[PDB]
RNA sequence: UCUUUUAUUUUUUCUG
């Protein structure tokens, strides 16, 4: 259709007809959304996922150093943050691209953690649990109260964790929720 | 069971069976007590290019089909007994263009020619004595009527 | 063609080979061809469902393909498909089908041998597919029976069940276009039975043989769904304005489709099993002459005029074929030929060019601020003088011809445009003697405009070209790009 | 896979510009100068793109790099000014 | 170099004019490894 | 309809060029129309690489009664350099 | 669900554009080409990361044309919805046939054949709304939906949602 | 010994008429003819039966037969051949296509 | 002009029917009181050039062995009248029906 | 003029690859054809006016690439595909 | 305000 974005896994797709594994939330991901992934220098690594709070923080950073790049190129509570991030995007992008604006609005009316230190603590804790990046991103993203409830939201997570430990991580996350 | 299928040219199964059968009455009238061993002859509209004759021996069929044009007697096959009930089952289915002109200060002076194409400010003319096209301004050339005679400049 | 497209610009770097599957043909075809009539019926050219169906591609200048809506200049042609009522062998793979059949069991679809046999393991060990296939064929020719059990390596007396049926194998032979098995119970093997065994052959069974499951599976060897080429593969000829002749390939497709219609109707109606046989033989003959018109020991198919029909091997094999004739070498624009003359007053690296050839050929140069004044002078001079131009290419691609444009003074040149200026002095141009028997017989010279009608070349150069001035002819090829003038100059 | 790339060290190829190379760099730069790329040397009344590219190569001021593909799919990047063009 | 050698060996063949066969037929015979030989010879010192 | 690039002014009312008039390049010499059920010309232009004088023209009727024409064109060839002797 | 991922793009740059501003011009073109695009194969490319550290390697020069193709390597957060996932979103519009739920950058459509019986549309409300015996659904309300199917278009993705299982509803 | 004897015979053929051709052309000829196990003839049954590119093989005499064989065997051609790149219409790796030219980003920015 | 009988299948000119009627079925037609025009039809397919009634096994199938050597069509379209169908119980339809 | 096999051969000997390209592609015949990643056939319904590219059978709409090849090569490949040979054009080097 | 045609194949003849 248009100029697309290439891929690094040198796929063996030599005339094999449409045989992609069915798109599902039971770890039956696509051919390119696999646990293993090739880095920029050519080393195999585990997929890295992140929560909504991470999404807001990394987007905020990326915007920031983009502004600092624009600047050196030219050399030679719940409302103030919204307004600052809005004017940040407006001065960054031309304005025609409304998709980034919509994503801004969604991520800024929905996310649990506002602090980088809380974010790092949660990432370390999810590392200690050692579950799938998709799983831990979902757990840090959605709100849960009870073990059976969380099993219902993620039926794939049947034989992956004990009920006691799921309750433990859940109450720990509940304490780590910030009150805006 | 001795029913043999024979190739022949398509579109004339009707006429070939007609010629065979008329010939057969002629023969049977001609001969005496001994009369030739051909039992039946037929064909199908669906299966063109072929006839089917039931007779006991190859030389009898050959002797019978001598004198018949267009029949390919050289291709015959003995139809196996099993294929016959199915075969015989009853139910199957500007004013300066193109004008004569002379040049009057150039190396080609006195050359008649014919205007072919004009590109603006300059006209192309084919020399009437030589095989060449030459480009030269029209205001500087003299135009004549179809026939030789009175001459006028570029003012028509 | 010549238009903007938003897809990435790309160069190919491999060519995979294989066979079409019938399902692939059915899925890739745009239309089904069922009516033998090509066109002219009821004075309509769009014969829907027949040969030269518009969905297969534009037949003439209409700006309407019904598939891509891009016209003949851009349409790459789209195939139809015709599903034969019975399968028919491929001419190119008659020997291959015989080879596989004698390699494999004709009832259970298994190789006559297995890795239990030492010679078989050695044959399979060969990495290269062709020699491997040859080894298995040479080994399985000797075997003429399916052993349900084979002696074991640990104990010769002990017999291990290899599997498969116990039917004795037949001797296969080639009679005309069909295969005949002698078991003797001599009988022609039905192509349907052959295709049955070929599908029943297992994945490992042909992976060991020179075949790939994904690319060329052995049942794909047999035609079940003939793909009908698009109109550009079979363009029609015009004897006169009213008399139009369909291409040889189109005629053969029409004949095949008539044969298929007759065969399927005869299947639907009563099947005497010998009328079916003769119809199948005629269909196979028609396919075979359509795709290969040089079968040894067989009458050759004649056209209406009594001459051989120009088939696929006929068009792809000879020196005038598609590879040797139309791809290895092929006709060229921006080139001239004429008689050569000797001119000792010309430099070694320099060749005189006739003025007429100079005014004919052009080299397109892009506009720059360095040569804007020069190109303005040339566009003012026009095609009609030697220093000038014949066309100007605008940025949008709209090309204006100066002969047909009267406003040449008004046309103002802009950067990024391209002017097809004529070849001037000192332009590198390749110069070729026709029996080009060696490298030095093709070299680039510097153009010298000279009014006369022969290629004047300095006369020490006649030795590499092996040229006289006794009527010999030589070619001049004008490079069309600065890249190419550069490589011509320094190589 | 970037392992096929050979670093600047260990390069086992000729430091001298091949004639085919010099042909391509002169052609490429002549084409770019024709299509209005910037000029890196003083224009001393030279209008021919090929000759401007000649002068640029002589001054060793062409911002181009030859990826010099080895037979196995490996490669070596050679900077054009780093190449010694003597012929 | 392969094409260069091919042309360099093909060019003399065109201009080719006690016995042993030589010339274009001999060059063809060398190129075409032939089991049978017109003029076999064995030089034993 | 489709006419040729040749100049049609030289052709006479009968559609046939008379001798003594130059014909050059793609100039038409025989004016043809091929009606079928708008005039749809089918003339025969002169050769692009040929120039000369129409020397003779003959009109007859073939055995079928159809009109037949034969047009002879004359030119002078002076030796040039490329000429072979 | 917002995965950071490895992407790369081919950018073809015409010879006139070679110059000192090679970096920033290609930077801007890359941002225009990537921002706002959507593909079914990859999902939804929301924002390219580490702008200042994107490596523009040695770009090829095409043979026929001086145009240079640069393969830029970069990191970018990509989003793709999956069948069978619980997500919360805000209703943007309502109708008798559906009410459209905004989930991240894209919208989820829910059909009445997969809704509880108690929920009933009323056309007497301005804007039109759906009422139940324990909750009221309106445009300006957050609602939890269960994505079961996804269909990809030329420049968008659409998701099919339902609410039958526990804890799926409006908060 | 076969290779060197065949070189000697070719050299005798070239020198019989007095023509002198450089050694390495003959050397490369004999080496291609002997690069496999035995003496691969320059014929239909010789080099054209090798495992080179299928399109290159059909560029020789037996075109359609080889193409049928390649389709049957699902042969993959790497497009490193002169005939392949000629047929498909790319700049073949002949003398200048063996490499590609690349913009020098760092030097361009540094000189400015 | 050609017409085909619907009972015995004898095919011949409508003229020769008008002169001599049906030679094989004359008795049955007279007994049933039906003219040959109605019991013949013009539509027929599958001719038979018929020679040996007593010896042709094709004739044994087609029920012509009791007729004279002649001109017989395997199909003759139409339904035979009841006033002869009842009186010839051994007859079967010649169109392949029944 | 017919750039014969001999002429091509002398150009190979010379090494002027860009010339041999420009002679056999730009001068003689150049056609852009669209192909898809999966099967790599010239049966892509490419409606360039609407910028929509289709390949029935493989169902893809994204992995579409344009390639410039000679009309002679295009027509040979069509001919072979009629001939049940697959001149299948691909991108990823797998054997390396 | 441009566009705008020159059938195909089988044979023969010679040219280098
Ligand atoms: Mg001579
Ligand atoms: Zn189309
Ligand atoms: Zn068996
Ligand atoms: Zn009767
Ligand atoms: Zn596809």
């Amino acid at each position: 259709m248009n100029v697309s974005t290439s891929t690094f896994q040198t796929r063996r797709r030599r005339l094999k007809k449409v045989e992609e594994e069915e798109n599902a939330a039971t770890l039956q991901l696509g051919q390119e959304f696999q646990l293993k992934q090739i880095n920029h220098q050519g080393e195999e690594e585990e997929l890295i996922a992140l929560n909504l709070s991470e999404a807001r923080l990394v987007i905020k950073e990326a915007l920031v150093e983009r502004r600092r790049a624009f600047k050196r190129s030219q050399k030679k509570t719940r409302e103030k943050e919204l307004e600052s991030i809005d004017v940040l995007l407006e001065q960054t992008t031309g304005g025609n691209n409304k998709d980034l604006k919509n994503t801004m609005q969604y991520l800024t009316n929905f996310s649990r953690f506002r602090d980088q230190e809380t974010v790092g603590a949660v990432i370390q804790l999810l590392k200690s649990t050692g579950l799938h990046p998709f799983e831990v991103a979902q757990l840090g993203s959605l709100a849960c109260d009870t073990a059976d409830e969380a099993k219902t939201l993620i039926p794939s997570l049947n034989n992956k964790i004990s009920d006691d430990e799921l309750e433990r991580i859940l109450k720990e996350l509940s304490n780590l929720e910030t009150l805006y | 069971a001795t029913i043999w299928g024979v190739r022949c040219r398509p579109g004339k199964e009707k006429e070939l069976i007609r010629k065979l059968l008329k010939k057969k009455f002629n023969l049977d009238r001609a001969m005496g007590k001994k009369k030739l061993k051909i039992l039946s002859i037929f064909q199908r509209d669906n299966y063109t290019g072929r006839i089917y004759i039931e007779a006991p021996k190859q030389s009898v069929i050959e002797k019978f089909c001598n004198g018949v044009p267009d029949i390919y007697i050289s291709q015959k096959l003995l139809i196996p007994v099993q294929e016959l009930p199915l075969l015989l089952k009853p139910n199957l289915s500007e004013v300066a263009l193109g004008k004569t002109v002379r040049i009057r200060s150039a190396g080609y002076k006195g050359q008649l020619g014919i205007v072919k194409d004009v590109n603006g400010d300059k006209a192309t003319v084919e020399l009437h004595s030589k095989n060449k096209h030459i480009t030269i301004d029209k205001h500087k050339l003299t135009y004549y009527n179809r026939e030789g005679g009175e001459g006028i400049t570029y003012d028509e | 063609g010549q238009q903007y497209s938003s897809a990435p610009l790309r160069t190919v770097k491999e060519v995979q080979f294989g066979l079409f599957s019938p399902e692939e043909v059915r899925a890739i075809s745009v239309a089904k061809i069922r009516f033998p009539e090509t066109m002219d019926e009821t004075q309509t050219r769009a014969k829907i469902g027949g040969l030269n169906d518009p969905r297969l591609g534009s037949i003439d200048r209409n700006l309407k393909c019904q598939t891509c809506q891009e016209g003949m200049n851009e349409c790459p042609g789209h195939f139809g498909h015709i599903d034969l009522a019975k399968p028919v062998f491929h001419v190119g793979f008659i020997a291959k089908i015989k080879k596989v059949c004698e390699c494999v069991c004709m009832h259970c679809g298994k190789l006559l041998l297995d890795e239990h046999n030492e010679l078989m393991r050695q044959a399979l060990a060969i990495k290269d597919s062709k020699k491997r296939f040859a080894a298995i064929w040479t080994l399985c020719k000797t075997k003429m029976v399916c052993e349900t059990d084979v002696p074991s390596e640990d104990d010769p007396t002990q017999l291990v069940s290899r599997g498969g049926c116990g039917n004795t194998q037949p001797t296969i032979r080639k009679d005309g276009l069909k295969l005949v098995g002698s078991w003797p119970e001599l009988r022609v093997l039905s192509t349907e039975e052959i295709l049955n065994i070929f599908k029943h052959i297992s994945v490992k069974d042909f992976t060991s043989l020179g075949f790939n499951e994904v690319f060329s599976r052995p049942e794909w060897m047999i035609l079940t769904c003939l793909p009908v080429p698009p109109p550009p593969v079979r363009p029609s000829i015009s004897f006169n304005e009213s008399q139009r002749g369909e291409d040889d390939l189109t005629f053969k497709l029409a004949d095949i489709l008539k044969a298929n219609i007759s065969l399927e109707t005869l299947e639907h109606n009563g099947a005497p099993h010998h009328a079916i046989e003769e119809a199948e033989s005629l269909l196979q003959f028609h396919v075979a002459t359509y795709m290969d018109n040089d079968i040894a020991g067989q009458p050759q198919a004649l056209q209406k005029s009594g001459r051989p029909v120009k088939s696929i091997r006929a068009r792809l094999k000879g020196k005038e074929g598609r590879i040797r004739g139309n791809l290895m070498g092929k006709r060229v624009d921006f080139s001239a030929r004429t008689v050569i003359s000797g001119d000792p007053n010309l430099e070694l690296d320099q060749v005189g060019v006739p003025k007429s050839i100079a005014k004919t050929l052009t080299y397109p140069e892009v506009v720059t601020p360095y040569n804007i004044d020069r190109l303005t002078q040339l566009v003012r001079n026009g095609p009609n003088e030697h220093p000038g131009a014949k066309y100007v290419i605008r940025d949008s691609g709209d090309r204006i011809d100066l002969r047909y444009s009267k406003r040449a003074g008004d046309i103002q040149l802009q950067y990024g445009w391209k002017v097809e200026r004529h070849i001037m002095d000192n332009d590198p141009v390749l110069f070729n003697r026709q029996p080009s028997l060696h490298k030095m017989s093709m070299m680039a010279h510097r153009v010298k405009v000279i009014p006369y009608s022969t290629f004047r070349l300095n006369l020490s150069v006649t030795s590499p070209y092996n040229a006289d001035f006794d009527g010999d002819e030589m070619n001049l090829h004008v490079p069309q790009s600065e890249e190419t003038r550069a490589e011509l100059s320094q190589l | 896979l970037k392992e096929k790339a050979i670093p600047k060290d260990q390069r086992a190829t000729t430091p001298y510009m091949t004639k085919y190379e010099r042909a391509r760099i002169l052609g490429t730069r002549a084409l770019q100068i024709s299509m209005n790329a910037p000029v890196f040397v003083d224009l001393e009344g030279e209008t021919d793109p090929l000759r401007i590219a000649m002068k640029e190569l002589a001054e060793k001021k062409i911002p181009l790099v030859i990826r010099r593909y080895l037979p196995d799919g490996s490669f070596e990047d050679w900077s054009v000014e780093e190449l010694i063009v003597d012929l | 170099v392969g094409v260069l050698a091919a042309q360099s060996i093909g060019e003399p063949a065109t201009q080719m004019t006690s016995k042993v066969t030589s010339g274009v037929p001999r060059l063809k015979e060398i190129l075409n490894v032939a089991k049978n030989m017109k003029t076999p010879s064995l030089t034993v010192y | 309809l489709r006419m040729k690039h040749g100049t049609y002014d030289k052709l006479d009312d009968d559609g046939l060029i008379a001798p003594g008039v130059r014909v050059s390049g793609e100039d038409v010499i025989i004016g043809k129309t091929t009606p079928i059920s708008s005039k749809r010309d089918a003339s025969t232009p002169l050769r692009s690489t040929e120039n000369g004088i129409v020397d003779q023209v003959l009109v007859t009727t073939n055995q079928d009664g159809l009109k037949f024409v034969k047009v002879r064109v004359r030119t002078t060839k002076i030796p040039q350099i490329g000429d072979k002797f | 669900m917002f995965f950071i991922k490895d992407l790369s793009l081919n950018i073809t740059l015409h010879p006139s554009f070679f110059g000192p501003r090679m970096k920033q011009y290609l930077k801007t073109k890359l941002l225009e080409e990537v921002e706002g695009s959507c593909t079914g194969k990859f999902g939804y490319i929301l924002c390219v990361l580490d702008y200042d550290n994107i490596d523009i390697q040695r770009g090829r020069i095409l043979p026929t044309d001086g145009s240079a193709e640069f393969n830029v390597k970069y990191r970018a957060v990509v989003f793709k919805p999956f069948k069978g996932e619980v997500v919360d979103g805000t209703v943007v519009s309502c109708s008798q046939h559906g009410f459209e739920v905004q989930v991240g950058p894209m919208k989820v459509f829910v059909t009445k054949h997969l809704m509880p019986q108690d929920l009933t549309f009323n056309a007497g409300s301005n804007p039109p709304s759906y009422q139940s015996s324990e909750d009221v659904i309106t445009i300006k309300s957050r609602i939890r939906v269960k994505i079961e199917g996804c269909i990809s278009q030329v420049s968008s993705i659409h998701a099919i949602g339902s609410i039958k299982e526990d804890y799926l509803g409006a908060i | 010994a076969g290779r060197a004897a065949l070189y000697k015979e070719v050299y005798n053929v070239i020198a019989s008429d007095g023509s002198y051709v450089n050694y390495r052309h003959m050397a490369l000829l004999v080496d291609v003819m002997t690069t496999q196990g035995g003496l691969t003839s320059v014929t239909r049954h010789g080099f054209n039966r090798s495992n080179t590119g299928a399109l290159m093989r059909c560029s020789f005499e037996e075109t359609v037969e080889i193409l049928f064989e390649a389709g049957a065997s699902a042969e993959l051609d790497d497009c490193r051949g002169v005939s392949e790149n000629v047929i498909l219409g790319q700049m073949a790796p002949i003398g200048t296509g063996a490499f590609d030219v690349m913009i020098d980003e760092e030097s361009l920015v540094k000189y400015m | 002009s050609e017409r085909a009988c619907m009972l015995c299948g004898i095919v011949q000119t409508t003229n020769e029917f008008n002169r001599d009627g049906c030679p094989n079925c004359q008795g049955i037609f007279e007994e049933a009181g039906v003219s040959t025009m109605e019991c013949t039809s013009p539509s027929f397919e599958g001719l038979v050039g018929m020679c040996k009634p007593t010896k042709s096994w094709v004739a044994k199938w087609l029920s012509v062995d009791h007729s004279i050597a002649g001109m017989y069509a395997i199909k003759v379209d139409g339904r035979l009248p009841a006033e002869v169908v009842e009186l010839l119980p051994h007859y079967k339809p010649r169109d392949g029906s029944q | 003029l017919r750039f014969g096999e001999m002429e091509r051969d002398c150009m190979i000997a010379h090494g002027a690859a860009s010339f041999l390209k420009e002679r056999l592609m730009e001068a003689s015949d150049a056609f852009r054809v669209h192909i898809c990643g999966i099967c790599g056939l010239m049966t892509v319904i490419a409606k360039l006016n609407h910028n929509q590219f289709e390949c029935k059978g493989c169902d893809n709409k994204i992995d579409i690439y344009q390639i410039h090849i000679p009309y002679a090569a295009k027509l040979l490949f069509q001919e072979l595909m009629a001939m049940n040979i697959t001149p299948r054009l691909y991108t990823d080097r797998s054997r390396d």
